């Protein structure tokens, strides 16, 4: 049960967290997983990570990606998604992973930090299937230098890229919760009046 | 019927109109209809239901727009919905949750139904309309919810087409026709994606024929005591007309119910489903923590509670040859949970209405509803007893209740006194 | 009043000749009919172990038993099981020893029908369950180690497919 | 309304029903409905054209379960029902010839209506009520059209969604919204293919209000005299009920409607589209011949004719200062064309109300009837004069009618002599 | 204006031209049109060319496939549909062609059977949209022999692969038909028995 | 009856935000309205030739005009015109001569948005129509050497896009 920006009704990302945790997903995770379902613009958004159009764009271009039109690779273009990654040793898509596992990023935190050291080619862990996972513990100390001096221990690595993981899953949620707070607030008004309005339509039947 | 004062036109306009289509006199007869004042608040589970069909169809509709009943598309497409399209995360949550606001909501006025009598004399066909509309809703619900093609879907579909394929004789052959082939695959993803968009206007249909019929007997009432019909000046001290009195009422009431709905649907979108639908349909592994939509659990308990060791199902394989094994046993016995609710008009011999004039029923009918939520709550538990002992217990009950118990009462119970008029009531 | 008949009786043909093209359409299509064989190589899978492959819509399981599970599975009395029947399309008629549900006379390979006899799920292997065979999370059926119903709703053991090994190092399916 | 007899239970359970829901009595009141017994063939198209929306709903269903409503597969999927679904090649050629005798029905219907002021007094409404059927249906077809994906699929959608971008003002923005982007391409086809499956349920629906209207009003007849509403005895004198007297009538007609079908669905299944549509949307090229669907033509013979060089258009173009050009003008010429019709009961200033007895009329209208067959000619003639002017007289045939000639009428024209009755008539 | 034993109520395909007309496509357009919506297994249905099993699954195995699910090539399969060709040079599909051109068949016909010998790349032919075409004429004489001994014309496999094509656009075209004249006849007879019925109906009125 | 406006009023907005719910969902979605540039490869394309490239769903025309269809499309006075725009994004005001149509000094490369203002069929070129420009079939617009419009219902002149040369070979769309 640890916390974030985001958890609670009030609850909004941070987007440095969102782009230490992209950068932990970029220069780790991606080895192993994909993010299919998350065009690259979208970092991009209000909501996100929000790294500006021109960074989008340099970062897309690190990716290749097989013309379907063509036939040739091109570099990726902020329009396409992330790589589909697969085959052998490769872990599932993480698009939704923080929805899919309601205590979503925490699962993904606990995981990550849930490595021991023993081996059954399993790996014990902490919180998976209870308990061996066949992903070798993926991150170790200082793995990744933050632009922005935070202290790469592997919690807090593993923290950003839960985040980060949790905004690949619900980009619109600062959107959901803030129209969400507008309806509510409007529907208690509207309650509030349909309630006088009946009330006044039957004391002179009461 | 009752007195009740009806539709004249005035107006250019209206007399003309009135002469070629009587539009607005239908409209009047029915927003007009005299309701029994004393009311409670038990009676506003009709316009949020109402209101749910309506909201299920305008989200639907829409929802077509962006989304493909493709094996390799459907599931991108629900993220397309969610990511690309304007206010698509918000349509998808309100179909979502909408479908259990819905349910939500027919358990509530079902069991309203089933305390107060309204099932009873003169009422049946209104309850028979009301279960087609519940089993409707019912095939309805799990379509759709294939149609994400997530691993619940999958094997969601899997298991509910299976439960055709357990009728001894004709059942595989149901089973192929329903598919569409010799697995869950395309052709099925592509036909419960036609019939989720048919039902929902065949339940619309229902739904007329359902207000219909209760505008032909009138409103039943907490006290179970029918309108006067003896003159208008009597009606009239039994009952107010609809509009504007209850349409407001209800409207409040359904006010209060979207505030909660929009929280949920605001906040915590996801808690009332499975994050293991946010996982691809697999065909090569069943998930391990697979657990029906809510609202199917407790039909889902009455199913499992019935393992081969169960007595009364060796004895019935014994008797039947091995025609009905704990297989088709646990299926006849979950369509025959909803069933003998279907005809408690005919089982219930009580010739008083309201339960509130019951003193013996009041009690079996709360054990009756706490069975139901009990019910719902094992199916979310795993089988290893003692569960399956509560879930054996629970439907038991069930069956009891209206096969036994409700019988019993016709010839056991002593009514307490009622009041004489709905005015009486109304007056305390 | 026989052309009463003829009429209402052609009204009656017309209508069932509408409803069954409507009916008919959802019969699997042309495409969908081809079933057929294939090979799996399976040269890879150890001992313990168990491969999942897709035939036909459906998982097939290929599991190398351990000595143990070969004899847990020699164990147990016909008498103890729900269902008899060795379920073998090529052991056709077969009781539902041990010996009738593998491929080779000897125990090892046991080759099923990944679905659960109940209402489709696929089984859960490694041992799960309480007889260390599979466990269907769906409704709760146990398997034992040769693949037999043993607790649930499930009302039969996990089918055998048409099968054979060509090479010492290769099964054929159907 | 006209004397009729009500229905009367009589079994245990008609008692029992029609307590608790009248609908035998609906039912009932339908099918005894008074109708006038001299009624002839042009009467029997309402019948073909409920046969056909029943046709085409229930042949729609049944191919969505098959069809896939995305721009990769779309076409490869009635390909895929064309070769691989049991009777799929016939539901297909049932369902697109099912259009067009749904438009063959109308037109011939409309114009039945058209000669013998069935929309005159006091039928306004159930004209209306026609007049909004028609739309739905042309948009519901449009849309259907597009499914295929093809090439006319494809430039028909263009075409089509650019008649509202010529709005000034926001039609580039209804435009956008129609197409979901920048052109046709997948969100298109995905909207429309919601819609057309929404659509003919609306269509149903109106079709309900429709017959609700004529059985208020009472069925008009060949002679525009109304059946008498003095007595039962005489009322009896002038009418039959609907049950089974013109049941039967147009079940016969129906069949004989049903051979010329079934042999054009059997021999000639294409031979009414355009075959175009079996090459696969090309977003760079239109196809040289691309002729609208033919029951589109003559709509679409209006709109071409009014190219600049029409003066006409150079007026109207110089009035109003640019705003209004041949591009805008086309466009509300052919709407208009289907509105004047629309408001044909306000134009039409006669006091007599059947065709058959009156001369001048009997002319004019029939030049209408020509000219709708040759603007549908004409519509498929490239513009290369003297097509043009072909075109251009009809489209001023047409207004002329509406506008000019019925309101002239009124005034001077001479009534032959009509029968007292009905019974009368029908004697003869 | 040929004629081919299809057109017409009676008309059914015939078989052996089908064969030769496969051969013809096999042998000669192949090279440049494809037929993606035929699926090699009906080459084997009632109402087409009908060839035995075996010998369909021979057929298939002229041809290569990239495995959509593996990535390695391989014979086709019955449940294959004939390969997709495109590309420079090549022509539009041929599956539909028969219908898309009502005289279809003769158009293929009229079309391979009108080169006169002129060029520009383009190819004077009769038939074509006026009259110049991108389709080097295809056929010369003897260019196939077939199994069955026809003169190998050119106006013979002119009319063999129009025949073909005519197939491969309606495969059911025999079905149709045949449901065809059991529906007109039943709706005939239908029409017939709710006549009299309704005279014996209308006689007491009239 | 403050209270009935303040009832009346919040009704009529929810149903405001209801109605805007269901119609905005139908507006251009996220991933597409990007609207990107793209570039193509014109050293191909002879002298008296029509290239066409999708760009934005739609046809782009680039023609390499004959110096006969130069000299054509400068006979024309602008009077002779229905549309004296030159309807280019790059001289956004300009007239409709010929010189202010195409991308090139000398008249060359005529680059246009291939569709017709009409209401969008690809018009037909090679020299089709009445002025040996681009016929329409769709309502018989015919479009002259120059892309004007110059018989028929279509208002306008084929657009000209933002567009230039980078290389000799290569014209940047957008
Ligand atoms: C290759 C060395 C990997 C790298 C680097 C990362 N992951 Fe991975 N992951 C890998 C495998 C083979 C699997 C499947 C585990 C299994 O045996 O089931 C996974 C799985 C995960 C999961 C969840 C799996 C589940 O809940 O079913 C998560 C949440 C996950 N991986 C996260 C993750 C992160 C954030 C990584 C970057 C630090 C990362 N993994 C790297 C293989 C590999
Ligand atoms: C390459 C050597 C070809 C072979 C061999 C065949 N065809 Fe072809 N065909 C080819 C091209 C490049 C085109 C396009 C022609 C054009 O400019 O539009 C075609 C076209 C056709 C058509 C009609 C196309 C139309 O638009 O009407 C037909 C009916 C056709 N081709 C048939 C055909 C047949 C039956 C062949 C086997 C003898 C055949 N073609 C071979 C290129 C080539
Ligand atoms: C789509 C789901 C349904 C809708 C929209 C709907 C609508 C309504 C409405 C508006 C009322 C009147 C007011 C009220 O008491 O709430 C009503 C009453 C009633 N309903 Fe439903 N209903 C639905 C489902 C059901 C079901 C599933 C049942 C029973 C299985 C049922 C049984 C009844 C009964 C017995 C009444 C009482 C009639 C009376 O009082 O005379 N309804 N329904
Ligand atoms: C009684 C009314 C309805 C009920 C009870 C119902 C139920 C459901 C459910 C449970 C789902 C899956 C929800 C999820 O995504 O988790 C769903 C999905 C869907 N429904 Fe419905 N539905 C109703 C009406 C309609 C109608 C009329 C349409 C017509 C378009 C429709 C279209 C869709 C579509 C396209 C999906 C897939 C997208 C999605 O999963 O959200 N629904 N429905
Ligand atoms: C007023 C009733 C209807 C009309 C006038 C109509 C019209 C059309 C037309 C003209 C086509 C194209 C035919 C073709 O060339 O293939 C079409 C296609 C289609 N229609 Fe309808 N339709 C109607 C009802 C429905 C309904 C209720 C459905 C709901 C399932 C439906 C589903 C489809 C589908 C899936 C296609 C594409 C398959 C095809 O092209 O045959 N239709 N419709
Ligand atoms: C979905 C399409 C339609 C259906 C199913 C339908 C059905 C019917 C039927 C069954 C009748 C009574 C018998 C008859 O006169 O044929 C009728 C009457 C009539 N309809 Fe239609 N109709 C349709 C479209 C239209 C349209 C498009 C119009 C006008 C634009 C129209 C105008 C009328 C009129 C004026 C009558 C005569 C009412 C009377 O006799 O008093 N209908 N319709
Ligand atoms: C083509 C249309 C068809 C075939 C319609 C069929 C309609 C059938 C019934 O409605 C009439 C049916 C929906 C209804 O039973 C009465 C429900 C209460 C069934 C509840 C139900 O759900 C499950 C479910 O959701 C699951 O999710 C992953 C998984 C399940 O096992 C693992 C079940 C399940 O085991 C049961 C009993
Ligand atoms: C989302 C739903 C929508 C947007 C519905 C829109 C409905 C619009 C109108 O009906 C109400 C419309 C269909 C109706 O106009 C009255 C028709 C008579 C229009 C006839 C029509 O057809 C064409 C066609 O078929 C073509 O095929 C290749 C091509 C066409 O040009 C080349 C046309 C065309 O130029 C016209 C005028
Ligand atoms: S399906 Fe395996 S136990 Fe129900
Ligand atoms: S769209 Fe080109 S002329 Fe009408």
């Amino acid at each position: 049960d640890i916390s974030f920006s985001f958890e609670g009704p009030f609850g909004k990302f941070d987007q440095h967290q969102l782009q230490r945790g992209l950068q932990v997903y970029t220069e780790v995770c991606s080895a192993c997983h994909g993010l299919r379902y998350v065009p690259l613009r979208t970092l991009a958004d209000e909501g996100g990570p929000q790294l500006p159009e021109d960074q989008v764009r340099a970062y897309a271009a690190n990716f290749d990606i097989t013309d379907p039109e063509t036939e040739e690779d091109r570099p990726r273009v902020p329009t396409d998604h992330f790589p589909t990654v697969s085959g052998e040793g490769m872990g599932p898509d993480l698009s939704l992973m923080a929805k899919a596992r309601i205590g979503g990023p925490e699962y993904i935190h606990a995981v990550l930090t849930g490595y021991d050291g023993e081996e059954k080619v399993l790996y014990h862990n902490a919180a998976f299937a209870g308990n061996w996972i066949q992903m070798a513990a993926p991150l170790s100390d200082d793995q990744v230098t933050y632009e922005d001096g935070t202290p790469a221990t592997v919690d807090q690595m593993a923290t950003d890229v839960a985040a980060f993981l949790m905004w690949t899953a619900e980009p619109k949620m600062m959107d959901r919760k803030q129209v969400g707070f507008v309806s509510v607030i409007f529907l208690i008004v509207l309650a509030a009046l349909l309630y006088l309005t009946n009330k006044k339509l039957w004391q002179p039947i009461k | 019927g009752i007195p009740h004062d009806h539709y004249e036109p005035k107006t250019g306009f209206e007399r003309w109109l009135h002469r070629r289509l009587p539009i607005v006199s239908l409209v009047y007869d029915t927003l007009m209809i005299p309701t029994p004042k004393n009311l409670n608040w038990w009676w506003i589970w009709g316009i949020v239901l109402a209101f749910c069909l309506v909201l299920q169809i305008a989200t639907g509709i829409v929802l077509v727009m962006h989304y493909t009943p493709h094996v390799d598309l459907a599931f991108a497409s629900v993220e397309h919905i969610m990511r690309d399209v304007n206010g698509g995360y918000m349509l998808r949550y309100l179909h979502a949750n909408g479908a259990s606001l819905f349910f939500l909501a027919v358990y509530i006025h079902i069991f309203r139904g089933l305390y107060y009598g309204s099932y009873k004399a003169p009422r049946e066909v209104t309850w028979i309309v009301g279960m087609l509309i519940y089993l409707m809703m019912m095939g309805t619900a799990f379509m759709g919810y294939v149609l994400p093609w997530g691993q619940m879907s999958f094997w969601g579909a899997t298991v509910i087409t299976g439960l055709f394929g357990a009728i001894p004789g004709v059942g595989e052959a149901i089973q192929t026709w329903l598919l569409g082939g010799p697995a869950v695959d395309n052709p099925t993803l592509n036909r419960f994606f036609s019939l989720h968009y048919l039902l929902p206007f065949v339940i619309a249909a229902l739904v007329v024929v359902h207000i219909w019929a209760f505008h032909t007997t009138g409103n039943n009432n907490p006290t179970g005591v029918e309108v006067r019909r003896g003159s208008k000046e009597e009606a009239k001290k039994d009952t107010l007309p609809f509009w504007p009195y209850f349409v407001i009422k209800d409207l409040f009431a359904l006010a209060v119910v979207l505030v909660v709905f929009f929280a949920i649907v605001g906040f915590m979108p996801n808690y009332l489903g499975h994050p293991d639908n946010y996982i691809e349909a697999n065909p090569l592994v069943t998930p391990a923590h697979i657990v029906p939509e809510w609202y199917f659990l407790p039909f889902y308990a009455i199913l499992r509670a019935f393992t081969a060791d169960v007595w009364v199902v060796m004895l019935v394989n014994w008797l039947s040859f091995g025609i009905i094994d704990a297989k088709f046993f646990g299926v006849i016995a979950m369509f025959g949970a909803i069933l003998v609710m279907a005809l408690v008009p005919w089982l219930d011999t009580s010739r008083v209405r309201s339960g509130q004039y019951r003193p013996l029923f009041k009690w079996w009918f709360w054990l009756l509803a706490v069975d139901f939520v009990v019910l719902m709550w094992v199916g979310a538990m795993p089988a290893e007893g003692i569960y399956p002992y509560i879930a054996l217990a629970g439907s038991a009950y069930w069956f009891a209740y209206f096969l036994i118990i409700l019988p019993l009462l016709g010839i056991i119970e002593k009514p307490d006194a009622m009041p004489q008029t709905i005015e009486e009531d109304f007056n305390a | 009043d026989f052309l009463y008949y003829a009429t209402a009786g052609a009204g009656t043909v017309a209508a069932g000749a509408a409803a069954w093209t409507l009916v008919n359409q959802m019969n699997p299509s042309a495409d969908v009919q081809a079933l057929a064989s294939i090979q799996v190589d399976v040269s890879g899978v150890e001992t313990g172990t168990q491969l999942t492959v897709k035939w036909l819509g459906k998982p097939v399981f290929i599991r190398r038993r351990t000595e143990d599970e070969i004899q847990a599975g020699r164990e147990v009395d016909l008498g103890q099981l729900i269902d008899r029947s060795a379920q073998n399309s090529n052991k056709p008629d077969a009781p539902a020893t041990d010996e009738n549900r593998t491929m080779d006379e000897a125990g090892e390979w046991l080759v099923m029908i990944g679905v659960c006899t109940h209402l489709g799920c696929v089984p859960i292997g490694d041992g799960a369950g309480d007889f260390g065979g599979w466990f269907c999370p769906c409704h709760g059926s146990h398997y034992d180690t040769s693949g037999r119903i043993r607790r649930g709703p499930a009302p039969q053991n996990l089918h055998i497919p048409v099968a054979e090994f060509l090479d010492d190092t290769t099964i054929k399916l159907g």
